[PDB]
């Protein structure tokens, strides 16, 4: 679950420049819109039938900032993504029965949404240790399902 | 699979891509190949060195299947029949391959046409990806 | 996909299957709360006791969609279209437990079938199973 | 990772039935017959073109041994599998580069022909657990992943 000393560097550096408030808005809203199943855990949303009312939805960039956050936590503890996703983990696990594929596909999503935001400089050196990191928080947050 | 405002969403996406499709399919392979290194395993044959020309035609070839694809929505499993036969009996490619590579390439759309990759592209896109998947993965001679 | 081989293993099949696709549509359920307590959530008003008559009589719906699909090979999205609806539009059903599903009936099946069980026929089988699920979890109208 | 106190018991008695021969060989061979990519792995062992020449392949048969061997030592050290099975991490993810998701795939085929050989002793309830089993290897052997 780790980079190079030159990759966290690069990780972290980028992530100063993440607004978790646009960019966690946004993943979860293309989340929603692209695999339309996963809609079945936020009714309490209100509607999600299309990909307008999703992305004005303030429920999901309110709860998109939130799941963000939880990945800079993830970001600024690497060698600790186990125990940092441990209650998380629970959560979405033995809780909400979400199954683990899903950690992945929104993993994937983020970093899309990533290289939208960033463009040029998201070079695919920068999205190769990202995907080892959206990797390392995919595997930690389906530890306990396990 | 894809329904009638999923192939508009395409057809009308591959029109901003134009005569780019051959550089994005070249980067979405360079971006492919450092990010899971397993797929290098696929390439012995090739110089996988940082803007390698080999990369660059065959990032060419990609682009164009692709384009061809579009071209035959309502009937990807034949206008794609050759390279099924390619990938999937001769190549035997896991499947598990063209997530990441779809994955790639979307990727790399998102970053050189941030206007126009919306949410309701993206999802097309992705619908579109997964079906010329499974055409090039199944063994349906 | 669906491979005219394969076709005839489907049809050859699912005549040695007969009458029995309800019971074992219902023994497939049941393996499969069991054995994958996520798909639990999908039943919140079932009855997923050992021996329910819920599971019985959903098992045999399961059961003869089958039967309905094994005879429209050539056009499952028109047949099993209300059925697409029911599953991706409104059930939102994750496509993940589709495979759990066809798993657990292509176990039923070497229960009951050890000896047409055959290598040849679990891989047709296993690709019918596929084309089915693809058909039920997409959105294609 | 854990089993029921009678679960483990109903486990291993269904395991001390299963013939060391036969099973590894027809699991082997019915991965390579209805995943036909994993052929790309064997083809050292021949002839894999139709499901009668894998069958009756004599490398499939000897090799599958192994691999029913395998989950033995993983049916017997079930609250230490990521130790038993850290070596073969290492062989099929840095040396082989097998991806994680055909570890699961012979599981499943495994516990397949396990329910054609015991028939209706081979339960609902018994499956389940053996579906613990499966899960857990394949998690253990995908550990050492990088
Ligand atoms: C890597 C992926 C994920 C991360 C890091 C993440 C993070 C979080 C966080 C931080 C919470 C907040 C819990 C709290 O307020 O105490 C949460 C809640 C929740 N998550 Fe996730 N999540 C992930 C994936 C998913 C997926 C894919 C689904 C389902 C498809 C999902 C469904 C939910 C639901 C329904 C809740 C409860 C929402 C609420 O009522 O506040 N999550 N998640
Ligand atoms: C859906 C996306 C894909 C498309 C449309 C595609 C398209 C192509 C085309 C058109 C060629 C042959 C061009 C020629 O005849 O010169 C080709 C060859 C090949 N493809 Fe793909 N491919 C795809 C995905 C993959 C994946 C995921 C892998 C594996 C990582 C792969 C591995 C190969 C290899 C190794 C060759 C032969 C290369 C050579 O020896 O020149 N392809 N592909
Ligand atoms: C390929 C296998 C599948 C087929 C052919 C199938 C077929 C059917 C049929 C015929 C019905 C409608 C019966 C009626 O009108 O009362 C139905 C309902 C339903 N199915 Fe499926 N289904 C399949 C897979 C799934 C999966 C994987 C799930 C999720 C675990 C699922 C969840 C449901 C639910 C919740 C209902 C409604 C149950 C109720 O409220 O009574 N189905 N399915
Ligand atoms: C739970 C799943 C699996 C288990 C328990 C397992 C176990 C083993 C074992 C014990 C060996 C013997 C190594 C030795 O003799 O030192 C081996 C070797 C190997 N495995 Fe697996 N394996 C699994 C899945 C797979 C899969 C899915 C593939 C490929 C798709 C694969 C490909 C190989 C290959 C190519 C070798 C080397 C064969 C040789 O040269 O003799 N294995 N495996």
């Amino acid at each position: 679950v780790q980079l190079s000393g030159e990759e966290k560097a690069a990780v972290l550096a980028l992530w100063d420049k993440v607004n978790e408030e646009e960019v966690g808005g946004e993943a979860l809203g293309r989340l929603l819109v692209v695999y339309p199943w996963t809609q079945r855990f936020f009714d309490s949303f209100g509607d999600l039938s299309n990909p307008g009312a999703v992305m004005g939805n303030p429920k999901v960039k309110a709860h998109g900032k939130k799941v963000l956050h939880s990945f800079g936590e993830g970001v600024h503890h690497l060698d600790n993504l186990k125990g940092t996703f441990a209650a998380l983990s629970e959560l979405h696990c033995d809780k909400l029965h979400v199954d683990p594929e899903n950690f992945r596909l929104l993993g994937n999503v983020l970093v899309v949404v990533l290289a939208r935001h960033f463009g040029k400089d998201f070079t695919p050196e920068l999205q190769a240790s990202y995907q080892k990191v959206v990797a390392g928080v995919a595997n930690a947050l389906a530890h306990k399902y396990h | 699979v894809l329904s009638a405002a999923d192939k508009t969403n395409v057809k009308a996406a591959w029109s901003k891509v134009g005569g780019h499709a051959g550089e994005y399919g070249a980067e979405a392979l360079e971006r492919m190949f450092l990010g899971f290194p397993t797929t290098k395993t696929y390439f012995p044959h090739f110089d996988l060195s940082h803007g390698s020309a080999q990369v660059k035609a065959h990032g060419k070839k990609v682009g164009d299947a692709l384009t061809l694809a579009v071209g035959h929505l309502d009937d990807l499993p034949g206008a794609l029949s050759d390279l099924s036969n390619l990938h999937a009996h001769k190549l035997r490619v896991d499947p598990v391959n063209f997530k990441l590579l779809s994955h790639c390439l979307l990727s790399t759309l998102a970053v050189h046409l941030p206007n126009d990759f919306t949410p309701a592209v993206h999802a097309s896109l992705d619908k579109f990806l997964s079906s010329v998947s499974t055409v090039l993965t199944s063994k349906y001679r």
